[PDB]
RNA sequence: CCUUCUCAAACAUUCUGUUUGGUAGUGAGUGAUACUCUUUGGAGUUAACUUGAAAUUGCCUUAAA
């Protein structure tokens, strides 16, 4: 059996999650989409994961885009098996738009020190 | 000692280590003499071969004593000493030295676009290229060698002669 | 002036620890900071007097080793009407335009290989700033892989002469150097062949006398790729 | 027989670019789009200088 | 009922990677008759009064086509399905694929000439390109040739 | 009647080309049947029978 | 139904759109600060500043179909040039300069002729009011006499002079305009107006051009071109 | 199926030298020792290298009909 969830790799540059939902809610009820996205920067692995509330549709969907040739690359998309659910993809972003003297006299000597050791 | 080398790369390879000198006596010993007529032209040491005329050839060589050779005419007429084809002989070699191999004593060592549009641009160099290959193709399928038969695919023999389509 | 004992000293102290390849060849000065350009990441390449024209053994070593680098000029459209090289002892390897760039190479593999071929990554000041979109990051993760600033334009209008004295000179003075925002910085020298050890402390006396006058610097160091850290100057009077 | 005026000038133009020297005007690709060999450059090379001394 | 040999036909690529071929194909449409006779006269009337890079276009002429083809210099083969001569194409799949090389199947012989000028050209092929080739192969072959690879069975 | 066809020669690939026939010099050669043409323009336009293309849009009153 | 490229197009112009908008912005709200130390450029030209002058706007259509964006769609309806072909007169200042950025990509802005206005004031014009859905033309100078003229605009030649001498009753007057619906180029398809239109479109690549740079200098063509 | 910020200012003017500003990137993944800060939370920085736009889970409609 073939689990709720879709796996597709190798996604278009900026092929956010809007799109993926916006598309995929043509084939049906779509139930969660989720991509993955780097804690350093928004920018995406270009893979990402999403489910659907049927599993025949789960399916249907990917062997209607099996190969479709998108802009940029083709997509990668594949049914897992009965489980593998969508657990754990945060949608991570970028942020809001927007006494001493010791111490380095310290290090300083100790380097100082150091460098003998060469 | 003897150095593995992928087909692939060969030609990098070679490369490499010939500027690794610059200047020292690298000498190299080839099985196939049109080869060497080919291989001379990619510099863009000097050609010292038996087909060419034996006049040229002498004085060419005595110049140099002051190489791009073939197993049958560096017999006799002498920083490393190198075969990269296979050899006229596996024990004749054996008799500083250092091998390459891959299809298979002391030790063993360890550790390009514009030849590949050129072949296809230049004529004359794509004709001598060709003979090359296949010359060494000959000498490769002639060599009743111990342990190197017909099985190696020339998928990498041609990349290996600079040549991209299989001839 | 800048202690030149020290400099001295670490001029024979390291080469005589030191005598794989950028391990022992790669000479290098690093120069503690204290942040740099607040919360921005703009990726000016600052440019350093040297008064020797280490550029001549820096190519004669690459044309003599393995890796022979090139020279690559991003021009604009005005400039592709070989006078573009017949007036300059130095010689320019490649020139391409940024209309090119843009499109012939979308694939990520041929945009990788065709950095990796150049070193000196020259550029039009007018179209730099243009350059991050086209090629991508590889070419901005390394110091030796984005694009230097050298001014062609005369009048609002292109100048050979003002391309060659620019080139000239750069050749002959300029070194690049990265702007990170963080209290490190790293300036790469050359070779262990670069000159004798008074010649290097002159050339070592003017880098870090620009380096002091140009920003509150905090600490510089001698030092070799991946050797130890042999202090330069203390410029903790700031603080 | 002679060469044609094209022809003509494109011969003197490879004879003033390096003279007799054959082997230079092979790898001549400005001037050599042909591609000619070692010996119809000098076939062609004589019977223009025959012409220009 | 037709035999396996046959019907290979008709089963043809989808519409998607089809039209991105047709696209593809479009960016190198040989020179027409128009084009060139002008271009040679500008060449004409540039040198009676005061050395190019290599031209690229697509491969058609059923002859020359195949005579790229076994050479191994066609990247891609594109044939057309309402061919009236079946035996003219029955044997060009099964060189290719003996050959190593990719090959496609459209529904149309006018279209598939009316991006090379003529007004019928049964095959296609193209011997250079800049990057989305490979692409484009890959997803014919994913979608044509290892989908249907079963096409040697049925009836 | 009704059997699968057998792909046991279409299942290698050759590598060397069916032929080794030699490479003509005018596929590395800028086309001189087009420069044949060119050149009986270029005659076409001395004898001047032919109008240089710049006259006919200066002609176009 | 709709195809996947569609989608995926339009979100990668809307993210272009977005981020040259807010460059642009982020840029202009320094330059009004004065601050002008780590920016571009401060000062502010035209090749072909922000002292007064009439100029005249036509709401062209593209880029591609980029979903309404709030800043670009907000300064549109102020000007209510949301339908193609749609064009109105507005007086230039400091202020509105950086509404040109704004909204450059969707309009063209140039400097119009009194033969011009006065050709599109006579040959062109609305009163959308007395249900009042009436798109009477301006047949009358007795509207004008009435609604109009407290401030001495009482025939349609007055309007032409306010609109061409900017006076007060400016304002007043190119509101009541509602202004013109100008007719599309081809205005046609079909045999004929297919080829029209594929040749008409390659001026408009060379002609509406957009630079995306945040000190692009303001796009000017003549309006002798309609 | 879609094209990326291809110069803004001052001295001086020698067919233009000097000075400043303007460059927020595809990710995946390896990795040779140091900088501080930041007050236990880890935050940014310093060489070099692989990549098929490869990849499995970090809390306005005449681009219409």
């Amino acid at each position: 059996e073939y689990s709720g969830i879709i796996y597709v790799s190798r996604l278009p540059h900026g092929f956010h999650e809007k799109e993926l939902s916006k598309y995929f809610a043509q084939f049906g009820d779509l139930k969660e989409v989720r991509l993955a996205r780097n804690k350093k920067t928004g920018n995406s692995r270009h893979y990402g994961f999403l489910e659907f509330v049927n599993k025949e549709d789960a399916m249907i969907a990917q062997e209607s885009m099996n190969n479709y040739l998108l802009m940029g690359h083709l997509l990668q998309v594949r049914v897992l098996p009965k489980g593998a659910k969508i657990e754990k993809l945060y949608k991570y972003k970028k942020r809001v738009l927007v006494q001493l003297k010791d111490n380095m006299k310290q290090k300083h000597e100790e380097r100082i020190k150091k460098l003998a050791k060469s | 000692g003897y150095v593995v080398c992928d087909s692939d790369k060969r030609f990098l390879l070679l490369f490499s280590f010939l500027k690794r000198n610059q200047k020292k006596k690298i000498i190299v010993f080839l099985s196939s003499c049109n080869s060497v007529k080919y291989y001379a032209e990619l510099l863009n040491v000097l050609e010292l071969h038996g087909k060419q005329k034996q006049q040229k050839r002498t004085n060419t060589f005595f110049e140099f004593c002051n190489l791009i050779c073939t197993d049958v005419a560096a017999r006799g007429l002498d920083d490393w000493i190198i075969q990269f084809d296979p050899p006229d002989d596996p024990r004749d070699y054996i008799h500083k030295s250092l091998m390459f191999l891959t299809p298979n004593p002391l030790n063993e060592y360890e550790f390009q676009s514009q030849l590949e549009k050129l072949i296809k641009s230049n004529y004359y160099l794509h004709q001598t290229a060709k003979d090359g290959y296949r010359s060494y193709l000959q000498a490769y399928a002639s060599h009743s060698l111990k342990t190197v038969y017909q099985i190696d695919k020339l998928d990498l023999a041609k990349v290996a002669k600079s040549y991209g389509f299989p001839v | 002036a800048i202690p030149r004992e020290r400099v001295i000293k670490a001029v024979n102290e390291l080469i005589k620890f030191t005598s794989e390849e950028l391990k022992k060849d790669l000479q290098l000065i690093v120069v503690n900071n204290k942040s740099f350009t607040g919360t921005s990441k703009s990726f000016k390449l600052k440019l350093l007097n040297v008064k020797h024209s280490f550029y001549k053994p820096w190519k004669e070593a690459s044309a003599t080793a393995v890796k022979d680098f090139k020279v690559l000029l991003i021009l604009k459209d005005s400039d592709i009407k070989d006078d573009l090289f017949d007036q300059l002892g130095i010689k320019v390897d490649e020139i391409i335009c940024g209309k090119d760039l843009k499109t012939v190479y979308k694939a990520y593999e041929a945009r990788n290989a065709f950095i990796s071929q150049f070193s000196l990554i020259l550029a039009d000041d007018s179209i730099v700033t243009s350059l991050p979109k086209l090629m991508g990051g590889k070419a901005y993760n390394k110091v030796e892989t984005t694009p230097i600033s050298i001014r062609t334009h005369a009048n609002k209008e292109f100048s050979l002469t003002t391309l060659t004295n620019n080139i000239k000179k750069v050749y002959m003075n300029q070194l690049p150097v990265k702007l990170p925002r963080g209290t490190t910085l790293n300036v790469h020298l050359g070779n262990l062949e670069w000159l004798r050890p008074e010649e290097f402390v002159d050339n070592v006396e003017l880098i870090s006398e620009q380096l002091i006058k140009a920003y509150q610097i905090r600490s510089i160091f001698i030092k070799t790729n991946r050797s130890p850290v042999l202090p330069l100057y203390y410029n903790q009077d700031v603080l | 027989r002679s060469q044609s005026e094209r022809e003509e000038e494109w011969l003197e133009k490879l004879y003033k670019k390096h003279g007799d020297d054959y082997k230079k005007m092979f790898f001549d690709k400005k001037l050599n789009i042909y591609q000619q060999s070692e010996g119809d450059l000098k076939r062609r090379l004589l019977r223009w200088k025959k012409r220009n001394g | 009922k037709v035999p396996p040999t046959i019907a290979q036909f008709q089963y043809t690529l989808d519409r998607n990677t089809a039209a991105e071929t047709f696209k593809l194909f479009n960016k190198y449409r040989p020179e027409t008759a128009a084009e060139k006779k002008e271009r040679l006269t500008k060449e004409a009337a540039a040198v009676a009064e005061g050395a190019s890079p290599k031209p690229y276009a697509v491969k058609y002429g059923l002859n020359h086509v195949v005579a790229l083809i076994e050479n191994k210099k066609a990247k891609l083969v594109l044939i057309a399905n309402d061919v009236d001569p079946i035996e003219l194409v029955v044997f060009l799949p099964a060189l290719c694929k003996k050959m190593g090389v990719p090959y496609a199947i459209v529904k149309g012989k006018a279209r598939l000439g009316t991006l090379v000028n003529q007004k019928t050209s049964a095959v296609a092929a193209l011997t250079e390109v800049e990057a989305a080739l490979a692409k484009l192969v890959s997803t014919i072959d994913a979608n044509f040739a290892d989908k249907y690879d079963e096409v040697k069975k049925h009836w | 009647p009704y059997e699968p066809l057998i792909d046991w020669f279409t299942r290698h690939e050759e590598v060397m080309p069916l032929t080794a026939v030699p490479e003509p010099k005018r596929r590395f050669v800028p086309s001189k049947n087009e420069a044949k043409r060119v050149m009986k323009i270029v005659r076409a336009i001395r004898e001047g029978r032919i109008i240089p293309p710049k006259k006919l849009k200066e002609m176009k009153e | 139904f709709v195809r996947a490229e569609s989608i995926v197009a339009k979100t990668l112009a809307t993210s272009r759109e977005k981020e040259r908008i807010k460059r642009v912005s982020i840029l202009e709200d320094k330059k009004a600060k004065n601050e002008t130390q780590h920016i571009a450029s401060g000062k502010d030209f035209i090749l072909k500043d922000g002292k007064p002058a009439l100029l005249f706007i036509v709401r062209v259509r593209g880029p591609l179909a980029v979903n309404i964006p709030n800043k670009a769609f907000k300064i549109l309806s102020l000007l209510r040039l949301v339908e193609t072909n749609t064009g109105v007169f507005v007086k230039l200042t400091k202020n509105v300069y950086p509404l040109l950025k704004v909204i450059a990509p969707y309009v063209v802005i140039g400097k119009p002729s009194l033969s011009s206005i006065r050709s599109l004031i006579q040959k062109r014009g609305r009163i959308i009011y007395k249900a009042e859905p009436h798109e009477i033309v301006l047949n009358d100078n007795n509207i004008v006499e009435e609604q109009l003229g407290d401030h001495g605009i009482i025939c349609v030649e007055d309007i032409i002079h306010e609109i061409a001498t900017m006076g007060e009753s400016f304002s007043v007057c190119n509101f009541f305009l509602q202004p013109f619906k100008l007719n599309r180029e081809v205005s046609g398809f079909g045999s004929l107006n297919r080829l029209r239109k594929i040749k008409q479109r390659e001026a408009e690549s060379r002609t509406r051009q957009f630079s995306n740079a945040a000190t692009a200098p303001v796009i000017e063509v003549d309006i002798d071109s309609l």
